[PDB]
């Protein structure tokens, strides 16, 4: 495995997005601003700034397929961005109807819904009609406890994982009649309308991640107890295979990857990818993506001369405050595939709260 | 200000501007001081006369150790009937006043200088008893110490100068003893109190200073004034003594030394706050430091160059 850093963003980025391209990513600073940016050879630049949310960004996605954008904000709106033939951005504000901060948003794997998480105990699942030129939202609300930390949705374009404060990841029917085509009986059900609950696996912690295998027949999340925990389903109403917890010795994971149907790789507070590899038998930690993990004159520039100086009457003394060891140096918010086939991830990319946004290869 | 001022100032610049004065306004002006004490400044008749007047709890004990002659001494002409709710008054007038301006600096200075003239009574009734006492042992030094035995328990004075102190003193042939019976009743005086008379204690027992009293403390009384009224072992009073030997108030300094230990309590009461002023001074520089451990937390960014009132500039 190696790193390669793409970006240093001026402020923290707890999600982005590459195009299906990979030629322009979207990120979230932590303020109202979603920025744009652009190859430009080797490097990467500022293209433009959306601005339409009146708070915090929270999370944003980029549909590969459709070439749409999607923003959730502590403002409680969503907006769909969507590519003029002009080369500019038209926004687009989605009625979410919550009653506090929308936290987490993701595109369905068709692209004709997203999925957006809150603080107000639901999440609106959201879809267009071309007979109104709409977005509107259907809320799940039955099991949600408390705010939703994440979601992923199942490789069918019906079943939406979410994890949840109240120590617990939920597997939901998200099957909206007159979009998807009926949903395939399968290990999560087969009886399976709007808000149907698959399970309501428990954790030691809250669940940060969750994310189904690229087969969708295994579902893996993780808390923050710093474990992740591998759930096998059977059937409807009956017990897992499996629901093997395997408690790592580092800070909380807060994102979260299936590599293949036999690997995945998690991060988060630990500032480093982890892999981790298994199947309904039994999983194990078995690599740090980052070498850092083994914890690894002339004349002098004015620069160095006035900081030397700086050091010396704003610190204790001259000697610089070191680097960590990691190649990011504060939480890695999120965790996204780049390349490969789907379900044989050959690379990953992560953006931090430290601003790098960076390319694992494994 | 390491030391306090022996008179009160106000009433030293006060008659220093009416002595100097062309053309006087008329004055009624109440006057705090140290140990409870309170003076009255006015112009009751004529702006041309000044009554000055003072007013202390423990006067009627001064009265029986001579007061009044020591008084009479002083002020001269200048005495007047005591002004109501007052226990001694003066009355100085400004057209009969003194000739020359070092006759009206040592008249301003005097009349200022009232509260240690009127608490100095009771020293100089045991100075003069002591030169007695000390011209009688130089008769017989095998009766000498009798002499002092009896003048122990017969010549003592005790002043209740103030409700949490009492000043005890007595004439033996080479010696004024003085006993403060002391206590700081705010508790954080009474906290460091105990540094600041421990200390003292201590400093005395150094080759620098040698030349000073006998100072000696203890929290029970000395052995001599363990009866006195309102001396008591138990309420937490300490009892700092000074022994004045015969060199303490030979004739050049009987009146400095009258002056400054009087003082006592009060410099350890203004240096009680003044240490508070220091360990404040002390602690925000230690505090400034601290800025240091936290500021090499801040990530390293250049703020940008910005004018002395803090707007934006375009230059570099």
């Amino acid at each position: 495995a190696t790193s390669q850093v793409l970006h240093i963003l001026p402020k923290p980025s707890y999600e982005h997005a590459f195009n299906s391209q990979r030629t322009e990513f979207v990120t979230t600073t932590a303020t109202n601003q979603v920025e744009l940016y652009e190859q430009d050879g080797n490097g990467w630049k500022h293209a433009r700034t959306f601005s339409d949310h009146d708070k915090i960004v929270t999370c944003v996605d980029w549909a590969p397929k459709s070439n749409r954008i999607v923003t959730c904000s502590q403002d409680r709106n969503a907006y769909v961005y969507e590519k003029r033939p002009d080369g500019t951005w038209k926004q687009t504000l989605v009625l979410l109807r919550l009653n506090r901060a929308a936290t987490f948003v993701r595109w369905s794997p068709n692209e004709d819904k997203f999925a957006v998480g809150s603080g107000a105990r639901v999440i609106s699942v959201c879809y267009f009609e071309q007979e109104n030129d709409w977005w509107v939202s259907k809320h799940l609300k039955r099991p949600l406890r408390s705010t939703i930390l994440s979601l992923d949705w199942h490789p069918n374009n019906v079943l939406l994982a979410a994890g949840c404060a109240d120590r617990k990841a939920y597997v939901l029917s998200a099957y909206v009649r007159d979009v998807d085509a009926k949903p395939e009986a399968s290990v999560w059900g087969s009886r399976l309308p709007f808000n149907t609950v698959c399970a309501e696996y428990p954790s030691g912690g809250w669940v940060h991640a969750v994310g189904f295998s690229p087969s969708g027949n295994a579902l893996a999340y993780a808390g923050h107890d710093s474990s992740v925990t591998i759930a096998y389903p059977s059937a409807p109403e009956q017990p897992p295979r499996a629901l093997i917890t395997v408690k790592l010795s580092q800070l909380p994971l807060r994102s979260l990857l299936w590599a293949n149907e036999s690997a995945i790789v998690a991060a988060g507070y630990n500032y480093s990818p982890i892999l981790l590899q298994g199947n309904e038998s039994g999983w194990a930690h078995t690599r740090d993506l980052d070498a850092g993990t083994s914890k690894t004159e002339g004349p002098v520039s004015f620069t160095a001369l006035r900081s030397t100086f700086r050091n010396m009457d704003l610190k204790g003394s001259s000697q610089s405050i070191s680097s960590l060891p990691t190649v990011h140096q504060n939480m890695i918010a999120t965790l996204r595939p780049y390349a490969g086939t789907p379900g044989n991830i050959t690379a990953f990319t992560s953006s931090g709260t430290d601003g790098r946004v960076v390319l694992w290869t494994l | 200000m390491l030391s306090l001022d022996y008179n009160n100032i106000f009433i030293y610049e006060l008659l220093t501007e009416r002595f100097s004065s062309e053309n006087p306004s008329s004055i009624d002006q109440v006057v705090t001081d140290f140990d409870g004490v309170t003076f009255h400044i006015s112009t009751p008749e004529e702006k041309t006369k000044i009554l000055i007047s003072l007013s202390m709890k423990c006067y009627p004990e001064l009265v029986n150790y001579g007061t009044l002659d020591l008084l009479k001494q002083i002020y001269g002409a200048y005495v007047h009937e005591p002004e109501m709710g007052y226990n001694f008054s003066i009355l100085i007038d400004l057209q009969q006043l003194p000739a020359t301006d070092e006759e009206k600096e040592q008249l301003a200075m005097s009349i200022s200088m009232l509260k240690r003239n009127v608490l100095a009574a009771p020293f100089h009734r045991a100075f003069t008893k002591q030169a007695e006492l000390a011209d009688l042992a130089r008769k017989d030094p095998e009766n000498a110490p009798m002499l002092d035995k009896q003048a122990t328990s017969q010549e003592l004075m005790a002043i209740h100068y103030r409700d949490e102190e009492t000043i005890v003193l007595w004439p033996e042939h080479d010696r004024v003893t003085v006993v403060f019976s002391t206590k700081f009743r705010e508790e954080t005086d009474r906290i460091f109190g105990k540094v600041f008379l421990q200390e003292f204690v201590d400093a005395r027992r150094r080759p620098a200073i040698q030349t000073a009293p006998q100072v000696l403390f203890s929290y029970d009384p000395p052995l001599e004034i363990r009866d006195i009224q309102g001396i008591q072992k138990g309420d937490d009073f300490g009892f700092v003594t000074f022994v004045l030997f015969e060199r303490h108030f030979t004739p050049q300094n009987r009146e400095d030394c009258i002056s400054h230990i009087q003082v006592f309590r009060n410099t350890l009461h203004f240096h009680i706050k003044a240490s508070k002023a220091y360990m404040h001074q002390r602690m925000r520089k230690r505090v400034a430091d601290f800025q240091k451990v936290l500021n090499r937390a801040k990530p390293d960014v250049e703020l940008e160059r910005k004018t002395a009132t803090g707007r934006s500039f375009v230059r570099a």
